[PDB]
């Protein structure tokens, strides 16, 4: 009735990305949604801080590219990992879905790593 | 002298006569101190002798006393009718297959249970020896999770059990992690290809309502956590392991 | 009826049970063992213990004070070998459930801490906290999984035992949730069915401790020694009767009247001890007896509070504090809170007398051997000659741990020389018990179980409480055959197979009804006061250790009779006094 | 033949509805949407801030409409409700003694928060300030 010998879930992997994706996005998600959110098309800074020139010299920079890089990444990891439950958890079937969420990561991911070393 | 009364929604089934379950209604006498299991036995002594149910300690540390009241995981054992004035309906333990009226099949627990091996593995200590050595403190590493009665109301709780039969459970893994984390246990390998398994701790995705049903306060979601880690740190050692 | 093959077959899956089946286990690897309980395991009456296991352990202490406690505090009607060979084997068995994973509680220094219980002087102990009983049952059943030589029936009611020419054979059972019958032939039995605290109205036991492993001994002609005996425990809540442990005054909790003031001085029980300061055998440590009879003389006065539930006297602990009852005693604040509605911080708690512990049971020499060959009784509902008049407080936990391993290995040697009975006679002796349950379901005339059941418990509580009259005792003496003669106008209205509890409680009620009339009849004959057992008519009020130091044998005969006879007691070392 | 016949309750889609708990552990769960809804509008930024000043312009205007402003509103609040949640629960994950007591996951919450709190000052300070 029970299965003497169970297959080692490969479940730990994706468990370690989504545990770092939920502290980053729990640290760091409420201010940068202040500032690209809502202080920016608001024009609710100082001067010229949130200028195209004065956000390129930021996101040039090594600092800003490696940030940039995390703030995007690790967020979804968490926030796809969470989805594919969520479908699991309203008993909607979706085909390789293991695929299919961690495939997007994946593909995103990549064209972020792209996109921090420029264009 | 005279008692209130109330009247309280019984689901009944009987696998030789009813397709399916359905409600018969009792109007039964309470005051402050009357226990849903005190009630219980009124309606089978008096007013129908048909009605079935399991019980014994009448204080909340069996464990035999589960069902549903108002949707709800508890035991009648120490549920009480002066809470439930505006109306009360009891069904069986919930997640569980309906043997009888509220008794239920529990096969699968006492199957998850016993497949974690909950016992002292491999310490060759004897006993004219003397016991084991353990300090208070190496023994509040796991005391809170060795509390638990087999009551069952976790496994009713858990929604992930409702989607998945297979899935070991919380009070499972719970005592798993009670003697991997006993000082005297060197059993550690023997129970981790189960919590390993998809059908073990990676079922839980941390709902943590089974915590809150606990009428023992073992907190079994935490156990699960733990296990998690643990699984982790062994899946990361594996991955190295071609020795 | 399926039949099963089965070495040794174990009845009752609590605390004596387990530690049975694992002794089995062990003496011989290549065993069958078949385990048969009417509960899972887990849910047995053993797991409701609190206070603790007595094993010997100090520096200070000796065998000897431990031996020299127990005997007097059974009043002289202990078998000294007996209460010997228990002593000495209490440290190895505690040992052995901590190296199972027993989670006693310890020292600064990781050693086995011991705490004060059932008024020995040195305090030996062990304390699994205060869910030791819970912790005993629990460690001894997770280990009993590593054993694959027993096979457990869970859930199986055993309706009789199967007996020929002098041997026992095997057993009949039902499978509760199929409601089918089963026959297990095993050349060794081991009873293990609890007490028999159920039959009083006002109780400390759970509902599945009716009497029925007594009841089935009776039976078949082996007597229940010292019937009479009935320990009732000082502190229990009113109505529910539930347990209010010791350990509650162990830490210096008090009781009062109506008044507040301490009643205990005036039994001479004083002189009254400072609050935070209470020393044993005085007040609120005095005897179980004592502190017992001290309510009824406080309930005669009209002195005590009369709530609707009852008469009761108050246990103040509220002048104790917060952080010293979570230490120790958190469990009991759980209970106050929901069944009494009380905070043992804010307020008093009710409390009353109520009938606990069953210190007679089925007659077992030495080896825990009835006068049946291969047949064994162990735990409450045996009678080893360990506690006699009076049973010590915490020694019934190491009794089942110390005597199961005892039983086990015992009946472990009585099966693999039993030989073949006749195979005919057996058969035929199980074709009739199953004659015998389809005449008890046939059986009609609108008699309901339920007020039959109600009616025992009041005439056994008001005939055999602390205090005994000859009145009171024939009172129900009649009683009980007026109803034996009602349960044969019974009808069980549920003819459901399918885990019908209707049928079950019915047959229990029948081993309830005769065990008391054992209880009643030893009683009324014992014409003395000794431990538990106390009359106040003329020449009964004291111990007379001239003509009735010996044990009481209750025998039912086939007519239904109930029949005495008595039985020397053995005296090793220490002479009566 | 056997007697019983063993009753199987049904689990429905719907079956987070009943019970408010499960309720919140839904919504909890809920989060990931904005998480996932912000980490792309990001995307659209650092390429849009690559192709020009003139692409970035136009990367701003579309956060001026008014239902990014809304949605983005949304956002945060979700963005503030996985913070709250998440830190409640992360400490269940390690089983720590002090002197003989299993201590209590309060003081780690504080801890997190305490380290949010410096965070965001921190990165607003420079964000705005030069
Ligand atoms: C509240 C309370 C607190 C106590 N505290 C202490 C303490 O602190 N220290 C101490 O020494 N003692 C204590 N005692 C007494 C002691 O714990 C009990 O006497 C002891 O548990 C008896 O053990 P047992 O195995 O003989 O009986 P149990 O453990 O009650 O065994 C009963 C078993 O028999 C089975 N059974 C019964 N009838 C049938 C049947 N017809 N067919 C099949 N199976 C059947 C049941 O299923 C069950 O498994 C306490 C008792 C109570 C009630
Ligand atoms: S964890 Fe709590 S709910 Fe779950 S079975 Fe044990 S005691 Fe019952
Ligand atoms: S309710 Fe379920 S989901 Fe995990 S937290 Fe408890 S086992
Ligand atoms: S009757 Fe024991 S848990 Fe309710």
């Amino acid at each position: 009735m029970i299965n003497p010998n169970p297959k080692r879930s490969d479940e730990p992997v994706f468990w370690g990305l989504f545990g770092a994706g939920g502290m980053w996005s729990a640290i760091i998600a409420p201010v940068m949604i202040l500032l690209v959110g809502i202080l920016l098309p608001l024009g609710l800074f100082p001067g010229d801080a949130l200028s195209y020139e004065r956000v390129l010299a930021f996101a040039q920079s090594f600092i800003g590219r490696v940030f940039l890089f995390l703030m995007i990444v690790l967020p979804l990891w968490c926030g796809l990992h969470r989805m594919h439950h969520a479908m699991h958890d309203l008993k909607i079937h979706v085909p390789a879905g293991k695929w299919v969420f961690y495939g997007l990561a994946a593909i995103l991911t990549v064209v972020t790593l792209i996109g921090v070393v420029t264009i | 002298a005279e008692m209130k009364n109330l009247k309280i929604e019984v689901v009944r089934y009987n696998p030789e006569v009813d397709t399916a379950p359905h409600s018969a209604f009792y109007e039964v006498p309470y005051d402050a101190t009357t226990s849903l299991l005190d009630a219980l036995g009124y309606i089978k002594d008096n007013l129908a002798p048909d009605l079935s149910y399991r019980w014994s300690c009448r204080m909340a540390i069996c464990g035999s006393c589960g069902m549903m009241v108002n949707n709800v995981p508890k035991l009648a054992c120490k549920t009480f009718l002066r809470d439930y004035t505006d109306g009360m309906k009891v069904e069986a333990l919930a997640n569980f297959p309906i043997e009888r009226d509220l008794v239920v099949d529990m096969t699968h627990f006492i199957e998850s249970l016993e497949a974690i091996k909950p016992y002292i593995i491999g310490n060759s200590r004897t006993a004219d020896q003397g016991t084991n050595i353990q300090t208070p403190a190496q023994m509040a590493k796991y005391h809170q999770f060795s509390g638990c009665i087999n009551c069952g109301l976790c496994y009713a709780a858990c929604p992930q059990f409702g989607l998945n039969p297979e899935f070991i459970g919380p009070a499972a893994i719970t005592l798993a992690h009670r003697y991997n984390e006993d000082s005297r246990d060197h059993g550690k390998k023997e129970r981790m290809a189960q919590l390993n398994s998809q059908n073990g701790v990676w079922s839980c995705t941390f709902v943590g309502y089974c915590s809150e049903v606990c009428p023992k306060h073992v907190d079994p979601a935490a156990a699960i956590q733990q296990g998690k880690v643990e699984s982790s740190k062994d899946f990361l050692i594996a991955t190295l392991k071609p020795r | 009826m399926q039949t099963f093959q089965a070495d040794l077959a174990i009845v009752g899956a609590g605390g004596a049970g387990l530690r049975a089946a694992i002794a089995a286990a062990q003496a011989n690897p290549n065993a069958k063992i078949a385990l048969i309980s009417k509960v899972y395991p887990m849910r047995s009456h053993t797991v409701a213990a609190e206070g603790g296991s007595a094993a010997v352990a100090q520096d200070h202490d000796s065998f000897e004070y431990h031996f020299h406690d127990t005997v007097a505090g059974g009043d002289w009607l202990c078998e000294q070998d007996v209460v010997d060979y228990f002593v000495h084997h209490c440290p190895t068995e505690m040992t052995q459930l901590e190296l199972w994973g027993c989670p006693w509680s310890r020292r600064p220094d990781g050693s086995v801490n011991v705490r004060r219980f059932g008024g020995m002087k040195i305090e030996r102990t062990w304390f699994a906290a205060d869910k030791t009983g819970f912790h005993m049952l629990h460690t001894l059943f997770q280990t009993s999984l590593q054993f694959p030589q027993i096979q457990r029936f869970d859930e199986h009611f055993v309706l009789d035992i199967l007996v020929d020419d002098g041997h026992v054979r095997g057993l009949v059972a039902m499978n509760m949730m199929e409601g089918t019958l089963v026959q297990i032939r095993a050349n060794a039995v081991v009873m293990a069915t609890g007490g028999a605290g159920r039959v009083y109205r006002y109780n400390t036991n759970g509902g599945i401790v009716t009497g029925d492993g007594m009841g089935m001994a009776l039976s078949h002609g082996v007597p229940l020694r010292d019937m009479e005996f009935v320990q009732y425990h000082p502190t229990g809540l009113p109505g529910s009767g539930i347990l209010m442990t010791e350990g509650c005054r162990g830490e210096g909790g008090i009781l009062v009247n109506k008044n507040g003031y301490r009643y205990l001085q005036d039994y001479g029980m004083g002189p009254e001890t400072p609050l935070g300061e209470p020393k044993n055998k005085y007040m609120e440590l005095g005897p179980r007896d004592k502190v017992s009879q001290a309510f009824w003389h406080e309930w005669r006065k009209g002195n005590t509070i009369s709530t609707p539930r009852g008469d009761v006297v108050y246990l103040d602990l509220r002048h104790l504090g917060e952080k010293k009852l979570h230490e120790r005693l958190p469990f009991i604040c759980e209970l106050a809170k929901a069944y009494v509605g009380v905070d043992p911080v804010k307020e008093p708690i009710p409390v009353r007398p109520t009938a606990h512990y069953t210190m007679g049971g089925i007659e077992t020499d030495q080896n825990c051997e009835t006068r049946i060959k291969g047949l064994f009784a162990v735990g409450e509902c045996s009678s080893v000659g360990l506690h006699g008049a009076n049973r010590l407080g915490s020694n019934s936990l190491a009794e089942l741990v110390v005597f199961g391993r005892l039983a086990g290995e015992q009946a472990t040697e009585r099966a693999a020389t039993a030989g073949n009975g006749n195979e005919a006679a057996i058969e035929a002796q199980a074709a009739g018990v199953e004659q015998r349950l389809k005449d008890l379901v046939n059986q009609d005339g609108g008699e309901n179980w339920a007020k039959i059941r109600d009616e025992m418990g009041l005439a056994m509580e008001e005939g055999c409480g602390i205090y005994r009259t000859p009145e009171l005792m024939q009172k129900t003496i009649d009683k009980l055959a007026e109803l034996q003669e009602r349960f044969k106008r019974v009808r069980i209205t549920d003819t459901s197979s399918v885990f019908n509890t209707d049928l079950l409680y019915t047959i229990e009620l029948g081993h309830g009804l005769n065990v008391a009339e054992c209880m009643a009849h030893s009683a009324m004959a014992r014409k003395e006061s000794r431990g538990a057992h106390q009359r106040l008519d003329e020449g009964c009020t004291e111990r007379d250790d001239v003509n009735f130091l010996k044990h009481t044998l209750a025998f039912r005969d086939a007519d239904g009779t109930t029949r005495l006879e008595y039985s020397d007691v053995k005296i090793t070392t220490l002479p009566p006094a | 033949t056997t007697k019983r016949k063993p009753y199987v309750r049904p689990m429905t889609s719907t079956w987070w509805k009943k019970l408010p708990f499960y309720r919140f552990y839904m919504l909890r769960e809920g989060t990931a949407v904005p998480a996932v809804w912000f980490s792309i509008e990001l995307i659209f930024g650092l390429f849009a801030l690559k192709n020009g000043p003139e692409a970035w312009a136009g990367f701003v205007d579309f956060l001026q409409n008014p239902v990014i402003v809304i949605i983005n509103l949304i956002t945060l609040a979700a963005a503030l409700l996985h913070t709250k949640t998440w830190f409640e629960l992360a400490p269940k994950a390690a089983n720590i003694i002090v002197k003989d007591e299993k201590m209590g996951p309060e003081p780690i919450i504080k801890s997190l928060w305490a380290v949010t709190v410096v965070a965001t000052i921190v990165i607003l300070f420079v964000a705005l300030y030069w």
